[PDB]
């Protein structure tokens, strides 16, 4: 699946908005936190 | 489980950086801050899934 | 001087497939990395050009010009050397003329009265070296407007090699009173046909000439008749209104295309 | 403060624990840039206007013009034109701006006529012999010309067509002298029943009322920002300046960002570049031709993280995707919409993947979340 | 319907008033562009 | 608001700089109209 996230993110890991308002937010639970649930 | 949290400004994307087009925006109330509640909802809901 | 070159055999047209050839930048402008979709004047892939030789051969027809042409030519010793763009050519109205002659080229357009089967000589009779000596193309130009001219140069006016290691692709539209020109070279090791593949046409020059073109012809290269006429052969197609996506590099070069409607 | 603008953006003087939303920052611009080619020929509009003698309406002279410095400004200001109204710009912005190519077409009209030049009118002149396209860009100059061309006889070298087989496309030109059929007839020969000569002449006597007097006009046509631009208003250019945010104006690209060395290759004939999204992220500087990147200058959400009214009035504020090294790069010394500016004392700034969170401790202990901020942040208000 | 859809390439051309009929333009269309998105993501939120 | 619903009238009757402005006011009526009905049924197709 991050073979089409990183698609994702690189058209839209410190991410930050894009000049036409977008901006993509962090999760509250990291996938590390997602794994060790 | 969840999707992308994408929030959007709606003033950005409307009138990106034009106080012009800002002070016309304003003559439609609370449009944008309603689009950006309404986002904003669904960003929250993400981590709730 | 003018003059009927009538010492020429009598064959029909020849045809071939374009391939994906006749691609060129259609605005100004750097992309890269991008899949960019345009609506503009493209050469149909795998559509039917036309195709002529000089060789007992000189292929020199009034071609149409309608909504401007992709012209190429698979080449040796420069023989291609120029074309006639107007709307009468017998001096009723403006008319452009381009010739690259042996030193620099010209880009002219004037009123002229050309020469029904027009061309440029080169002689070698006896002199064991090629050297230009004849222009046959106007009897007169009088209400000249456009004036243009290379910085001067020498190019090659010799060779009898086998393949042919040239081709030359030119791209032409008369658009919003513009004649925008379109080109590019490249090297091929390749005998009587097209090569297959893809690459793109940067514009040359951007001519603000105004002038009505309908139809076109061919300047090539050559005891006032009977001659030898050396082995080169050009390939002719017209534009038609499509879209294309365009796929450029990490370069910002166009490496393939896809059009929408073939 | 950030406290302050949550309890204005919740309409309430009591704001409960959370983590909440307010106005976007912005840095601001320090300074405008002006980047035209440089040139210095002053535009050939002298023998456009002050010209001779003037084509008809059916054979209206067009000139062409380039390469030049067009202050449209000494035209605007005369007082001597009775119309100067223009379709896709306004009369005083003419002179911001540079032009890819122009044209002035020129003919002489009667003054009851003038209002079909306009774009997608309709009567004898714009349908038959003088049509602008239907989204024309460009100015309309007309002034009465009475005693410049009128003969107490008639100018009768003044001609326009009535008779046209249907009407003509926009910027068509139609010399023809040829008779106009009107009846089911054939008509070869120079006349016959219900056929026409198609031009008729004006009256233009120097006695004649206005709307029947002769009108002088021309036609600005011009297009923008898809080539290098040959004709510019007179605004100087200034400095180049790098990596600092400026309103720029290159050939016309007016907008705000930051400058800078870009590596990107464009080929000698491209002028501009643009992104996936098609906005314009680069630009070739027309004095000194090098690539620079327009990146926007540094700009995003801003979050306000708090204990609840009840508990404290302490507050700690995330940048919401943004590393804080552009937080100093705020300093007073230039505007910004979030005017509240303590928190760039520091001491506790600590950047997470969220964008980078000011006025909270870091600590090395894990608890339990409370307010979520984001990649496995989460702050509490505790000793 | 706007002379443009990029908006400082408006406010460069025009002025303080032929302007704002070409900018109310550009408002109207977009403001439904994202009222057209939201009520898609609203609609999405409540299927994931 | 249109003169008009019927969309070949407009075209007779106005001229093509003003039944623009009139065609303008049934694209965006429409359009409303058919956003409304694909919202419906996307809240529809949600309940089913
Ligand atoms: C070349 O041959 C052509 C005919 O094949 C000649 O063309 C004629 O020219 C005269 C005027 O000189 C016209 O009245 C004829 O109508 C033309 N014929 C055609 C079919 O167009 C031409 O004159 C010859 N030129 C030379 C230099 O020999
Ligand atoms: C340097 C040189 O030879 N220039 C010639 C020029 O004199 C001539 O007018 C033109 C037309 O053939 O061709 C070229
Ligand atoms: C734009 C224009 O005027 N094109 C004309 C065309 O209409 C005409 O048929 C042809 C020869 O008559 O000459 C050219
Ligand atoms: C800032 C700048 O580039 N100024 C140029 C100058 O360098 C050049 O010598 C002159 C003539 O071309 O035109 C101007
Ligand atoms: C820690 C603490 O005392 N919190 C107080 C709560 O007890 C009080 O009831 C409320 C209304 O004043 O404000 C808050
Ligand atoms: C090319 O044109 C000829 C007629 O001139 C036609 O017979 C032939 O089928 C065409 N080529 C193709 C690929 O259809
Ligand atoms: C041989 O070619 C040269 C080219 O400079 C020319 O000057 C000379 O007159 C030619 N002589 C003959 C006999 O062709
Ligand atoms: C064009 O050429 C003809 C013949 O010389 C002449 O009558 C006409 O006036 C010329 N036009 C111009 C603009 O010189
Ligand atoms: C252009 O792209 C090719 C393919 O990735 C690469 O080899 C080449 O180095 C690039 N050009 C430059 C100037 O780096
Ligand atoms: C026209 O000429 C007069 C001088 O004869 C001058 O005052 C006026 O400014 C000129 N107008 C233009 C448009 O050149
Ligand atoms: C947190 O732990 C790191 C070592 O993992 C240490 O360098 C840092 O100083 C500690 N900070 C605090 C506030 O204890």
């Amino acid at each position: 699946v991050t073979l089409a996230d990183a698609g994702f993110i690189k058209q839209y890991l410190i991410c930050a908005q894009k000049f036409n308002g977008l901006t993509v937010l962090p999760p509250l639970l990291t996938d590390e936190m997602i794994a060790q649930y | 489980v969840s999707m992308t949290k994408t929030s959007v400004d709606c003033t950005m994307y409307i009138c990106g950086d034009s106080t012009e087009c800002s002070n016309l925006l304003l003559q439609y109330g609370s449009f944008c801050t309603q689009l950006n509640r309404a986002l904003t909802g669904i960003a929250v809901e993400q981590d709730k899934n | 001087q003018c003059v009927n070159l009538t010492t020429r055999t009598q064959l029909p047209p020849a045809y071939t497939n374009s391939f994906t050839r006749g691609v060129y930048y259609p605005d100004k402008v750097f992309r890269s990395s991008v899949l960019h979709s345009t609506q503009d004047l493209f050469l149909p892939f795998f559509s039917n050009v036309t195709w002529f030789h000089a060789i007992k051969r000189f292929d020199n027809p009034v071609l149409p010009f309608n909504d401007g042409v992709y012209f190429a030519s698979t080449e040796k010793s420069n023989i291609i050397r120029g074309w006639i763009f107007g709307t009468t050519l017998d001096s009723k109205t403006q008319s452009l003329l381009i010739v690259n002659n042996a030193t620099n080229v010209v880009i002219k357009v004037c009123e002229f009265q050309f020469c029904n089967d027009p061309f440029l000589g080169v002689y070698h009779k006896n002199n064991k070296s090629w050297m230009e000596s004849e222009f046959r193309v106007y009897s007169s130009a009088n209400n000249c407007t456009f004036e243009y001219v290379s910085q001067p140069f020498l190019m090659d006016l010799e060779g009898k090699q086998g393949n042919f290691k040239n081709l030359r692709e030119f791209v032409f539209k008369n658009i919003d009173g513009y004649f925008k020109i379109y080109s590019k070279h490249t090297p091929i090791n390749l005998v009587r046909d097209l090569p297959q593949g893809f690459s793109a046409l940067e514009p040359l020059v951007d001519l603000p000439i105004g002038i009505n073109i309908t139809r076109f012809q061919t300047l090539l290269a050559l005891s006032s008749s009977g001659w030898t006429a050396g082995a080169a052969a050009y390939y002719v197609g017209y534009l038609q209104p499509r879209t294309f996506l365009l796929k450029y590099n990490e370069n910002g070069t166009i490496t393939d295309a896809v059009d929408c409607a073939l | 403060d950030p406290l302050s603008e949550t309890k204005c953006t919740l309409k309430s003087f009591t704001v409960e624990k959370g983590i909440y939303q307010t106005s976007n920052f912005r840095v601001q611009p320090t300074e405008s840039i002006v980047r035209f080619p440089n040139i210095t020929n002053l535009c050939p509009f002298g023998e456009v206007f002050n010209a001779t003698r003037f084509a008809s309406v059916y054979a209206w002279n067009r000139k062409r013009i380039s390469n030049c410095v067009a202050d449209y400004s000494v035209l605007y200001n005369s007082a001597s034109f009775s119309t100067f109204k223009c379709y896709g710009v306004s009369p005083t912005k003419l002179n911001d701006l540079c032009f890819t190519n122009v044209y002035a077409d020129s003919f002489v009209i009667r003054g009851d006529e003038v209002r079909q030049i306009a774009p997608g009118q309709t009567g004898k002149i714009a349908d038959y012999n003088y049509k602008l396209p239907d989204d024309f860009t460009g100015c309309v100059i007309a002034w009465n010309s009475n005693n410049l061309d009128s003969k107490v006889g008639g100018n009768y070298n003044y001609l326009y067509r009535l008779f046209r087989k249907s009407n003509l496309k926009p910027f068509e030109r139609d010399i023809s002298t040829e008779i106009y059929q009107a009846g089911s007839t054939p008509c070869n020969g120079v006349e016959g029943f219900n056929c026409y000569f198609p031009l008729q002449s004006y009256g233009f006597q120097p006695t004649y009322g206005v709307g029947y007097q002769p009108y002088r006009v021309v036609v600005l046509s011009f297009e923008l920002l898809h080539a290098p631009a040959t004709v510019c208003g007179p605004k100087k250019s200034t400095n180049l300046v790098k990596n600092k945010c400026v309103n720029f104006n290159f050939n016309g690209l007016t907008g705000t960002g930051v400058l800078t060395e870009s590596n990107k290759k464009f080929l000698p004939f491209q002028q501009f570049g643009r992104d996936i999204d098609d906005t314009t992220d680069a630009v070739r500087d027309p004095q000194t031709l090098e690539i620079l990147d327009i990146t926007p200058c540094s700009f995003g959400g801003v979050s306000v993280i708090t204990p609840g009214t009840n508990t404290s009035n302490q507050v700690a504020v995330l940048y919401q995707g943004v590393n804080c090294t552009e937080v100093p790069v705020a300093i007073h010394a230039d505007q910004l919409t979030p005017t509240w500016r303590v928190y760039s004392t520091g001491s506790n700034v600590f950047q997470t993947r969220a964008g980078c969170l000011i006025g909270a401790e870091h600590v090395n202990n894990s608890y339990e979340c409370d307010i979520p901020i984001g990649a496995g942040i989460c702050a509490s208000y505790q000793t | 319907g706007a002379i443009s859809s990029v908006l400082n390439d408006i406010l460069a051309r025009l002025d303080k008033v032929e302007a704002e009929v070409q900018i109310d333009r550009l408002i109207t269309g977009r403001l439904q562009s994202l009222q057209t998105y939201v009520t898609q993501q609203l609609i999405r939120a409540a299927e994931i």
